[PDB]
């Protein structure tokens, strides 16, 4: 998908 | 739209080729924890801080990622209180050239933040949104059409050359 994460990035 | 209560900048510089400054105004109000954590983050008082660092994730239409000052790649940095910290205000929304919090699923902010450069309302409730670029939204428009690869890093390196507090 659309996300801002720190470490994993998902979809 | 919140009050901004400080400013900074950041100098930005792709390759030896300088961009120009982007200009940011801070909630102070809404949320003084963060802001101050960035705020500090962007002199270096402490050591560390923004200076030198890059943006490791770009997405056109969407966003432009930074301040993994510690690893480089997105798996690091640290704020101003230890390792991470709860998140202050959650109430409220993003909008294009607003200043949000990147994070790990909730109360774990560090020091990475996100500039948007398109409407990401399904972040919402989730991520700490704690200013908005006043100036050199071009600059960011600059840096969001650059070269990236697969995990969509840049090819050449989008640096913060100098950062500051206005």
């Amino acid at each position: 998908x659309l996300l801002v994460t720190a470490g994993l990035v998902l979809a | 739209e919140p009050e901004v209560t400080a400013k900074v900048y950041f100098d930005v510089m792709i390759d030896s080729e300088p961009l120009g400054r982007i200009t940011i105004g801070l909630f102070g109000k809404d949320a003084p924890l963060t802001t101050e954590n960035f705020r500090q983050l962007c002199t270096g008082e402490h050591g560390f801080g923004y200076k030198d660092s890059i943006f490791h994730r770009v997405i056109q239409n969407f966003m432009i990622q930074g301040g993994d000052f510690t690893n480089f790649d997105g798996t690091g940095g640290k704020s101003i209180y230890g390792e991470k910290f709860a998140d202050e205000n959650l109430n409220v929304k993003h909008f294009v050239g607003a200043l949000s919090m990147a994070n790990a699923g909730p109360n774990t902010n560090g020091s990475q933040f996100f500039i948007t450069t398109a409407p990401t309302p399904w972040l919402d409730g989730r991520h700490v949104v704690f200013g908005k670029v006043l100036d050199g939204m071009d600059v960011v428009l600059r840096i969001e059409k650059t070269k990236t690869n697969s995990h969509d890093r840049p090819v050449k390196p989008v640096k913060i050359v100098a950062s500051g507090e206005l």
